[PDB]
């Protein structure tokens, strides 16, 4: 299957409540594997999945050094943003960054990504060609001018085509038995009355990896995507995920309803029904 | 491994 | 536990100015006491409980000092929190100003290093280097003494936009270490690169005399918002906004003036809202009168 | 700036059995800005030693956090998660439901 690596930065100013803080996390697919927090006593890039812990000290020192520099850069970017938007030094603001690469089953690059946000809204983004930018507003157009004159896209592109893919392939091999082994969901259907004439059927999926999954209710084979209540997929805490889907049914019509489940860890899709 | 962008500002 | 103490808008503050100390604790800004460093549990102003941020205004030399706060914790052994981080209020304007110079000079290529030298004929025990701005912390160094002056070398680098801006230095004397001199004259430290260098050219050209006209054009395909014309000697830091031309270049024509004396010129592009970040320098150009 | 209120979910890591060790999760997602207060409550009392995941965010830039603690459920004990956020005028209490 295909895979992805992502880094997310959050830089936040909080005047009067703390010093500006920089949070970075790294993901392979749905599995977090590194973190950096500038609010720690001695900030360091630190392992968050067991399969990265046996990387040598040269790796940790390089990552930490880079994270300290990025924390310094983004603290200054918060100040620059204040001037571009003419905002007070009193308010609290947030810069968010994402970048990373998607690879195919052969391990070769399918696409690269790099996007920036300010105060929760799109700021500037690297286009799919990895050589041009899309700016969300006139402030971001300033940054685009600068990044064109400094040829910043060539630097993103060189990382996305090279180190990003080579490291993702290295990580996937390091964690092969948990990163490349889909865990299928455990499923069941529960039933609760809401009146003397209607009842909830809830279809459950637990313990699955990765997070992508489809839960669907059918009634006589027709999709109920309009009358289906779906809950956001949620983490179990142990690197598996959970989800449910619910539909309201007339009492005595439960047997007309089937829950269908699709997941990579399932050899074929499951059809479930509620059994008294 | 993380992206290293020395000297790049907004 | 531990409050977050902060000074606003700056902990380095001129006498006659103003600074406020805030004590943020349990999602609130009120009910706290203050403590100076030497008297570690003698709360100041006879144990005054500040019911809001403490505005020192106008600042006097008596405001200078090394502070911690404690927030009201009404269910605990002492009834107050642990001590905060320490904030040092430095009050300036109490001695003659020292001097600040950059070696080799104030234009620093990105990634490189520069030395800011503070020096004085007054024997200052320490020197402080402070970048102008909001919530900027000073750097301290003891003053070496030699040739009848005291001096300190502050090394700045690797140069990035964070390290660029307007700098001042200050001296302090032995027995009033939170009392600072008046500020040195300011020094703008500009980072250059890696934005691509523009092109320099003269109209009609680099040779002229009399009351004839001599205009220098700085030009680039990159979208600089401003240009800076710089002749060797430091007597022209002239800046003009850029205009986009039909061929898509960005340009600014600098008319020298009726008494142009000439010398070697370079120009730099820079962008809106970032006056201390310049492009690489153009190739040099010499004008002759 | 436009702000976004948190979605909340309270649930155990495994199917809960009375008298068996487990983990009690409060998942907060879809919120912005990032500052948020999240408490796990036992019989209305704040549980000490709750952990949380490192701050991250979704494609639409909204943040998500998982808070979690080890807990042994009993019939008598009632758990909930309390969440407060700038967008929330008052804290929000979401009760854990073993029957769901
Ligand atoms: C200020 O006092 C604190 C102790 O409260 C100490 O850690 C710090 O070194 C002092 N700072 C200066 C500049 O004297
Ligand atoms: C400081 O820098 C200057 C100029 O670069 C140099 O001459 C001097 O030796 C350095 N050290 C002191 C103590 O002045
Ligand atoms: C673009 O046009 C302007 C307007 O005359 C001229 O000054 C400049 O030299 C031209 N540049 C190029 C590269 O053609």
């Amino acid at each position: 299957g295909s895979h992805s690596m992502r880094y997310f930065y959050t830089a936040m100013s909080r005047p009067g409540r703390g010093e500006p803080r920089f949070i970075a996390v790294g993901y392979v697919d749905d599995t977090q594997f590194v973190r950096f927090d500038s609010d720690a006593a001695s900030p360091r890039m630190a392992p968050r999945a067991p399969w990265i812990e046996q990387e040598g000290p040269e790796y940790w020192d390089g990552e930490t050094r880079n994270m300290k520099a990025s924390a310094q850069t983004y603290r200054e970017n918060l100040r620059i943003a204040l001037r571009y938007y003419n905002q007070s030094e009193a308010g609290s603001h947030i810069i968010q960054v994402m970048y990373g690469c998607d690879v195919g089953p052969d391990g070769r690059l399918l696409r690269g990504h790099n996007q920036y946000a300010y105060d929760g809204k799109d700021y500037i983004a690297l286009n799919e060609d990895l050589s041009s930018w899309t700016a969300a507003d006139t402030a971001a157009q300033i940054t685009q001018r600068k990044w064109e004159a400094a040829r910043v896209a060539e630097q993103l592109r060189a990382y996305l085509e090279g180190l990003c893919v080579e490291w993702l392939r290295r990580y996937l091999e390091n964690g092969k038995e948990t990163l490349q082994r889909a865990d299928p969901p455990k499923t069941h259907v529960t039933h609760h009355p809401i009146s003397d004439h209607e009842a909830t059927l809830r279809c459950w999926a637990l313990g699955f990896y990765p997070a992508e999954i489809t839960l669907t209710w059918q009634r006589d084979g027709e999709d109920q995507t309009q009358d289906t209540e779906l809950v956001e997929t949620r983490p179990a805490g142990d690197r598996t995920f959970q989800k449910w889907a619910a539909v309201v049914v007339p009492s005595g019509e439960e047997q007309r309803y089937t829950c269908h489940v699709q997941h990579e860890g399932l050899p074929k899709p499951l059809t479930l029904r509620w059994e008294p | 491994a993380s992206l290293n962008l020395p000297a790049v500002s907004w | 536990d531990k409050p977050f103490l902060s000074a606003w808008p700056s902990a380095v503050v001129p006498r006659g100015g103003h600074v406020t100390l805030r004590c943020h604790y349990r999602h609130r800004f009120n009910n706290f006491m203050l403590y100076k460093e030497d008297r570690i549990h003698i709360p100041i102003f006879h144990g005054r409980i500040f019911q809001e941020s403490f505005n020192m205004s106008p600042v006097t030399t008596a405001h200078a000092g090394n502070y911690t706060c404690r927030g009201s914790h009404p269910h605990s052994p002492t009834g107050w929190s642990a001590p905060s981080n320490p904030v040092v209020i430095m009050v300036t304007g109490n001695h003659r100003k020292p001097s600040l110079l950059a070696h080799p000079g104030p234009l620093v290529k990105s990634g490189e290093r520069v030395i800011l030298q503070c020096w004085s004929d007054i024997m200052f025990e320490h020197f402080f280097l402070h970048k102008e701005g909001i919530s900027k912390d000073p750097s301290r160094l003891v003053g070496q003494i030699h040739d009848g002056v005291s001096k300190a070398n502050f090394s700045i680098g690797p140069m990035m936009l964070a390290l660029a801006g307007t700098y001042r230095c200050y001296g302090s004397v032995t027995h009033t270490p939170y009392q600072l001199s008046a500020p040195s004259d300011p020094l703008d430290i500009v980072v250059t690169g890696p934005y691509e260098k523009p092109s320099l050219s003269a109209q009609p050209g680099p040779k002229v005399q009399a009351g004839e006209s001599v205009t220098l054009s700085c030009s680039s395909r990159s979208s600089y918002d401003m240009y800076h014309l710089s002749r060797e000697g430091g007597a022209h830091e002239r800046r003009l906004p850029a205009v986009r031309k039909v061929n898509r270049t960005f340009q600014a024509d600098f008319p020298l003036g009726p008494a142009t004396h000439g010398g070697t010129y370079r120009c730099f592009g820079s962008f809106r809202h970032s006056p201390y970040e310049w492009s690489d320098p153009s190739d040099p150009l010499l004008v002759s009168v | 700036m436009i702000q976004r209120t948190p979605k909340i979910q309270v649930y155990s890591r495994h199917p809960a059995e009375n008298g068996k060790s487990n983990f009690l999760n409060c998942y907060v997602s879809g919120f912005h800005p990032s500052d948020i207060e999240v408490d796990l409550l036992k019989n209305g009392e704040r549980i000490e030693k709750v952990e949380h995941s490192d701050l991250s965010f979704s494609k639409d830039w909204s943040f998500y956090l998982l808070y979690y603690t080890e807990f042994t459920p009993t019939e008598k004990d009632e758990y909930a998660c309390r969440v407060n956020h700038v967008t929330l005028s008052q804290p929000k209490i979401v009760k854990w439901d073993r029957d769901m």
